[PDB]
């Protein structure tokens, strides 16, 4: 329920569920690959 | 085919036989501000080979009580070069950076670096309600030291620095360590005088140890400036 | 993120972020243990996991340790790393904690 | 066994890491016991002035 | 990858590994990159369908709460003998979030910040009891809170003309009433909020340092409306701040050693552990000592 | 046709001529735990006949003056045969339980007894404010008796525990009860050492009466885990 | 690609950067026992990841004048964990074998170790007509010690013991021996306390060198019973 | 009326008429024939 004229006003968005934990678990050129060495 | 590397940039290229990979801060790699970010309405100089290559800074010296280094950016470039003399004589810079952190032993040597890149590291002092002065902020080319790593003189902790742009340089596995950093900033220019984007930090959290002879161990950091553009051409300020 | 294994009154600063092991002349040693409590003040508290969980009440996964030898390239060795579920006390012998 | 010749260093360093995979969940939002204060900020007074 | 996840994975059995040049549980943390090892190719494991939600950690859940930023205590009274720094019947804030730990703490968990900002304020009243300890009621008094932004006049007086709010917001509202509540919309002159600085902010040396002054917001300012009483009171009003519509960026590790100061990230650390400089952890005997062993 | 009965398990298998009938407790069937109910992620162990046996406890003697008689599961079986290894061994535990009570006398006795399997029979103490301590409550595979089967030990009433899962052995009827129990817990799995999810009790209603030469009259029970499984190996603990 | 290699059983896992490949014995996998084969008519009980697991023994000292080790199979683990329990309680048991020797030294050392399975090591007493006592022989997870290796303590060869399954563990090449098992036996299955069906022998054919400042330089075994399967539920023996 | 973002927010639900008291009343497995004898 928003009947203000200003978008800003209206309640919380709790429905933005994407994720890209990549940004910080694996920023690496190259990618790694399951099982294969890293090094 | 992942511990050789060869970076050429302008007209300066660097070569490394032991590296581990190499670190996209947040998985971005450097670009031009586009037009649909653009604030500033005059028409930038984008010197390209003149600035966006690598500059090495003055080695420092990996001792036993040693605490740790770090430099600020684009501080610690900002008097060297034609990257320096574009940031003098403009208002507004921006660019990203590449980060080449050299440090070499032999097999009977261990130590362990911490190489992060620190954005918007705002530094506190220690035991006083004074903040950090200008001297103690801006040491240019120099760079400065930790006083309390432990802390990353910020009252936060070097164990979660991890969540930082970050490798390691683990003196049995690899002798440098690359980082390649876009524009970060709430900004889309900045001015270079007064506001530094990113701090490199270098930490031994494992000590250089060894019992063959002794010889001095030099930590070498070169950086090159990427996609660099300069706006609000002027006097040259420094 | 780093633990704070070795929080031990000698150790002081980063020290207490690394683990030192030596040549040992009995077979099958101990190195260390780490409490697995996360609301209590141990290793891991001050870690990214630790420190984000602490705002919460209930959790549930997996975990994964992860441990870098920093020695020298001449330098070998073999060790395990044994989790035990709850239950009883900490195993204090290889024997035990292999199991 | 360690096992180091004589001109490596006897005493050897681990680094122990710790992370949650992606089966991990939190519930039940709580304030953190890690920060506290018993008295206001200094500068904070400042603020009314 | 970007995707959309909505519960935690689930995990799939797993049988004997015996593979040349396949070492799963092996990583090379010098990389930065966090080890990719799963539950699956470290221990055998069963099927488990996993229903459990990610909601709660979602970050405009995580921030999006009201949490104290101000609270500031001054006398409705008769002020024609009060010092000059007393609050004479009004009192005026400039802005800031870093007043209260725990607010601060978990804004400071990020580097960028983008977001609304719902304010809710929240008046209390006490008689007097200095001298005139006697209880008569308590008023049901009106307030108005004005927002002064930068480069506008802040008032100097109860009965400032100031107060007359040509364009300046103002909202009144009763001491009998539900809390006043506005939102303020991001008013940032960047595309977010610099949780922290590393920068001064003139073009001079002089400048404050760790403060980026496109984030400033400007005064508060609160009065009551009513002329004073016979007698006096005490007023206490509290701004509570709720972060909505939130974009973060870049996290960082977290506050350990106790705030000093709203200025700066100034530290000291506690006499001893834990959250001590020297100790974050608190002591155990050694490294192999079980803090909590269970015994029987 | 529903009087003569033989249940086979594992290595096991008994026979009676004179039942009733079997109860499943709210007419349910043990079972494995299923994917979609699961929260271990370790693969558990089942053994399947090396547990899933009847096992035999100590008979006990119906006398006269006799209150009643329990045990708690899956405390009572926590140190026999291969389930007490499995449940020592392992952190969590679940199964259903297959309860088979054995009481035989003349045609010329009288006497009923009620098997009711009381799930979560939290036991309280009488006239004293301290709960149960860990002795009154972990009995082992003797088991307990009744200080008040009146109230079922437990403030309750016992004319009222026929809501719970029972059978009656009426002397004059039938010589034996069997009672099946699918796992009853509010989580999948528990830990066996601390939590007992069923009580069996057999509580005297009818006294033994008899005007013929006397004889012991004993009660024996058997019990068979069903469906054992078994997650978070370590060493031995008991 | 065949000098690193991981081992995942049940809930232990095992990592080597410095293997050579591994051996599995006359080219067979284990296996459980078919039913075209079998003898025993009762339900088998196949703990499966309770079992089959990695065991590591107590480590030895390899010294100048060690003459080597041997373990006996399944008499070393028939008291460890659930694989001693369910040989305890069981008549029959039947599993294969996944062996895992580890030894490590630095690029200075030199050695080598043959590291052999042989089948029915029906073990030989020196200058005496007596045979071998039931102490002799069965040695348990402690093993024993060859006293004759160069005659295999039987009055055979070392030199032919490449014959039986087998890798050798030289220093300058490698640091681990791994060699998978089956069942090897005249019957389907066996009575776990009374026969052995393998026996691991590790015989230092190069003796153990260096000029570097010593170190112990110990030897680990890890074994992990594999297709475990036992007959013949009864009470426990050991 | 919930207009509430959270469904435990909801009001009582009321509407649950599914019974079967044979868990309690007729736990056997076999089941008991009208008028025929249970013995
Ligand atoms: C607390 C408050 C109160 C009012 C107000 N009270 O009354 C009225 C009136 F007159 F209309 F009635 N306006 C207005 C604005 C307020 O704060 C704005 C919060 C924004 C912000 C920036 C940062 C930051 O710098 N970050 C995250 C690095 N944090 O939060």
């Amino acid at each position: 329920i928003n009947f203000y004229k200003d978008s800003y006003a209206a309640s919380a968005s709790k429905q933005d569920f994407s994720q890209d934990p990549s940004k910080f678990t694996e920023p690496v050129v190259e990618g790694l690959k399951a099982g294969a060495p890293v090094l | 085919s992942d511990r050789v590397l060869q970076l050429k940039l302008g007209n300066s290229a660097i070569v490394t036989q032991e590296a581990a990979n190499y670190c996209c801060a947040y998985g971005e790699w450097p670009n031009y501000l586009p037009d649909h970010e653009a604030v500033a309405i005059d028409k930038p100089t984008q010197p390209e080979t003149a600035t966006d290559r690598f500059y090495t800074l003055k080695s420092v010296k990996w001792e036993t009580g040693s605490t740790g280094w770090w430099w600020k950016l684009p501080d610690a470039l900002n008097n060297i070069g034609m990257f320096g003399q574009n940031v003098q004589h403009h208002y507004l810079y921006r660019s990203g950076f590449l980060i080449h952190v050299q440090c070499n032993a032999t097999k009977f040597h261990q130590g362990a670096l911490l190489v992060v890149a620190i954005p918007e590291h705002q530094r506190g002092a220690h035991n006083t309600n004074t903040s950090p002065g200008f001297d103690d902020i801006m040491k240019g080319e120099e760079g400065g030291t930790f006083n309390h790593p432990y802390v990353l003189d910020d009252g936060t902790s070097l164990a979660c620095a991890t969540i930082f742009p970050h490798q390691w340089i683990n003196l049995r596995t690899n002798n440098s360590a690359t980082i390649v950093l876009p524009w970060m900033n709430a900004a889309p220019m900045d001015f270079p005088l007064r506001h530094n984007q990113w701090t490199l930090a270098i930490i031994p959290v494992v000590p250089l140890g060894t019992r063959t002879t002794s010889s001095m161990v030099p930590i070498t950091v070169s950086i090159a400036p990427m996609c660099c553009e300069f706006n609000g051409l002027r006097h040259a300020i420094t | 993120s780093m633990m704070e294994i070795n929080n031990t009154e000698s150790a002081v600063g980063m020290e207490r972020l690394k683990v030192d092991i030596s040549a040992l002349t009995d077979v099958d040693q101990l190195l260390f243990n780490i409490p697995l409590d996360i609301q209590l003040d141990g290793p891991l508290r001050n870690t990214l996991v630790g420190n984000i969980s602490r705002y919460y009440t209930h959790w549930s996964g997996s975990l994964e340790m992860t441990f870098m030898f920093c020695g020298s390239f001449m330098a070998a060795g073999k060790l395990i790393l044994c989790y035990t579920p709850p239950g009883g006390s900490c195993p204090t012998t290889r024997e035990t904690a292999m199991l | 066994n360690l096992i180091v010749p004589s001109e490596s260093s006897d005493t050897c360093s681990l680094i122990g890491f710790i992370a949650a995979k992606d089966d991990f969940s939190l519930r039940l939002m709580r304030d953190s016991p890690d920060i506290g204060q018993l008295d206001h900020l200094h500068a904070a007074e400042a603020a009314y002035q | 990858i970007e995707s959309i996840i909505k519960t935690a994975t689930d995990t799939v059995k797993s049988e004997i590994n015996a593979e040349l040049g396949v070492v799963p549980s092996l990583n090379a943390v010098e990389t930065g990159a966090t080890s990719n090892t799963e539950p699956e190719e470290a221990i055998q494991t069963r099927t488990v369908i996993n229903q459990h939600g990610v909601s709660e950690t979602l970050v405009e859940n995580f921030l999006s709460r009201a949490a104290l930023v101000s609270k500031r205590s001054f006398e409705y009274k008769d002020h024609t003998s009060s010092t000059a720094r007393a609050d004479k019947n009004f009192f005026k804030w400039t802005i800031n979030t870093r007043s209260f730990v725990q607010l601060r703490r978990k804004l400071e968990l990020f580097t960028y910040l983008r977001f609304d900002a719902e304010i809710t304020i929240l008046t209390t009243v006490a008689v007097n009891g200095s001298g005139n300890n006697t209880y008569v009621g308590l008023p049901d008094l009106t307030l108005q809170a004005m927002f002064v932004p930068t480069g506008a006049l802040t008032p100097e007086k109860q009965d400032s003309f100031h107060w007359q709010s040509g364009s300046n917001a103002s909202v009144f509202f009763k001491i009998s009433d539900p809390p006043a509540r506005i939102t303020i919309p991001f008013m940032c002159i960047n595309s977010a909020y610099s949780v922290f600085y590393d920068g001064f902010a003139g073009f001079e040396k002089n400048g404050l340092y760790g403060i980026n002054p496109a984030d400033t917001i400007g005064n508060l300012c609160v009065r009551i409306v009513n002329e004073h009483q016979p007698v006096g009171f005490t007023v206490t009003v509290r701004v509570y701040m709720k972060p909505k519509h939130i974009k973060a960026w870049a996290p960082r590790p977290p506050r350990t050693l106790p705030y000093m100061s709203i200025a700066n990230a100034n530290y000291k650390g506690k006499e001893r552990a834990p959250n001590a400089l020297s100790a974050i952890i608190g002591n155990r005997d050694s490294v192999k000592t079980m803090p909590h062993n269970i015994v029987n």
